């Protein structure tokens, strides 16, 4: 059994939020779905749910802006969320929430950015080691990805054949811009006899990046 | 109904037991409508046990809960690196509405063996400069406990242009990663020489440069 | 948590 949340992405202030629940391999109609949202960095906050009956209860702070329904037979439950205002920024979660009863199971959750900042595409810049430098057992490389909005992105090298050793570093936002690094550990005979690209993709903005890391 | 947790974070060593207290404002469901999650960075919260006290599947049993009613206890006898998360209370309570309410939320870092970073520096990428601004990163690799990163430029201490970004702490011994840029003008940047990037743990200093150019 | 529950 699984939930999933359909895609979320950047909304702006005044929109109408969307997001669809679609639930496998358990039945919708005996079973609770909640919607829970958690903003950057904060605590989870309980929106509301739809009920075994098919009949909603939402947070005090939510009834006023939010409806949620279940479509029993496309296995959907939808939030509605509008009005919304950048304090809505949060990563959404679906769930069925098993508090005092033995199921339970939570969706991946989909980030949902309220701003009137635009989408960006990334640029992405190769970080190689210090020039002629040859000091150490190991080499890192590493990928920058600078100056794109909203979150997020998705980075891995050598199109994913090249995972261990790989640190991917939380974005941190600045003035409505998000920049990321990656880097990758390999032996000192690997690199740069073995080729080592980075792949970035944007999908908000459905810009992709190869950079291939090159001695300086 | 309100859920209060305490304390909202501590640090533990590896062997510690953790208490970490709920306090609903109304009774939950049945007095045991009560459950506890695990959350780590970037997924969503595991269940580790619900109606006070009963395990969820495959939780180890260091984790047990006590309680009832409004006041509730989380246990972790023997704390590990794979414990450090952030932990929330979930109470059920069906009046006036029916509500799930969640707490506040701990955040439990873990203290492993000490360990000092290493540090790398990555020079800017040579196509940045046209745009502008350049950005010069710094690395500084399994550590702890925490570190501060200085920038020095020309021997000169930078006080603006510093982002860092944490990694959360390795599940097996407690390390973190640390990443921080420091980004300049393209003429702050090609009007200085030697770049600096300082990271200090408690009393120690481990220092990379490189020279531009 | 069923949201059906007599209270």
């Amino acid at each position: 059994q699984s939930v999933e949340e359909s895609e979320g992405g950047l909304f702006k202030p005044t929109d109408t939020l969307t997001l669809t629940c679609t639930v496998s391999g358990f039945s919708l109609s005996s079973n609770a779905i909640s919607w829970v949202r958690q903003a950057p960095g904060k605590g989870l906050e309980w929106i509301g749910f739809v009920a075994v009956t098919g009949y909603s209860y939402y947070a005090s702070w939510a009834k006023s802006r939010s409806t949620i329904t279940r479509n029993t037979g496309l296995n959907t439950v939808t939030l509605k969320m509008t009005s919304l205002t950048a304090a809505d920024t949060a990563t959404y979660f679906c769930a069925r929430i098993g508090i005092g009863i033995d199921f339970n199971i939570w969706g991946p959750g989909t980030l949902v950015t309220v701003s009137s900042a635009k989408t960006t595409a990334p640029s992405v810049y190769p970080l190689a080691p210090v020039c002629g430098d040859t000091t150490g057992s190991s080499v890192t490389l590493g990928c920058l990805v600078k100056g794109y909005f909203p979150e997020p992105v998705t980075l891995t090298w050598n199109s994913g054949s090249l995972s261990s050793g790989v640190h991917t570093f939380p974005a941190v936002l600045q003035s409505d811009l998000y920049t990321l690094s990656s880097s990758v550990t390999v032996t000192s005979s690997t690199w740069p006899s073995q080729s080592i690209t980075c792949n970035v993709a944007h999908p908000a903005s459905s810009t992709k990046v190869d950079k291939k890391i090159e001695p300086r | 109904i309100d859920m209060t947790q305490t304390p909202s974070s501590k640090s533990v060593a590896v062997g510690d037991t953790v208490t970490i207290n709920c306090q609903a404002s109304e009774t939950v469901y049945k007095n045991n409508y009560l459950a506890w999650y695990q959350q780590k960075p970037g997924q969503p919260p595991k269940r580790l046990i619900y109606s006070v006290s009963t395990l969820d599947s495959g939780v180890p049993s260091r984790f047990s809960g006590s309680g009832s009613g409004t006041q509730f206890t989380l246990t972790i006898s023997g704390v590990q690196c794979d414990d450090a998360a952030t932990y929330y209370c979930a109470g059920y309570r069906t009046t006036p509405i029916y509500h799930i309410r969640f707490g506040g939320g701990t955040e439990v870092v873990v203290e492993g063996d000490p360990v000092a970073p290493t540090v790398l520096i990555f020079p800017p990428a040579a196509d940045q400069v046209a745009t502008g601004t350049v950005t010069i990163v710094c690395v500084a690799n399994k550590y702890f406990p925490d570190v501060t990163v200085t920038w020095e430029v020309d021997g000169t201490t930078q006080t603006t242009g510093i982002e860092n970004s944490k990694t959360p702490q390795n599940s097996a011994d407690c390390t973190y990663n640390l990443s921080s840029t420091l980004t300049l003008t393209s003429t702050q940047y090609n009007s200085h020489k030697e770049y600096t990037c300082k990271v200090t743990q408690g009393t120690t200093s481990v220092v990379q440069s490189f020279n531009r150019g | 948590q069923d949201g059906n529950e007599e209270m």
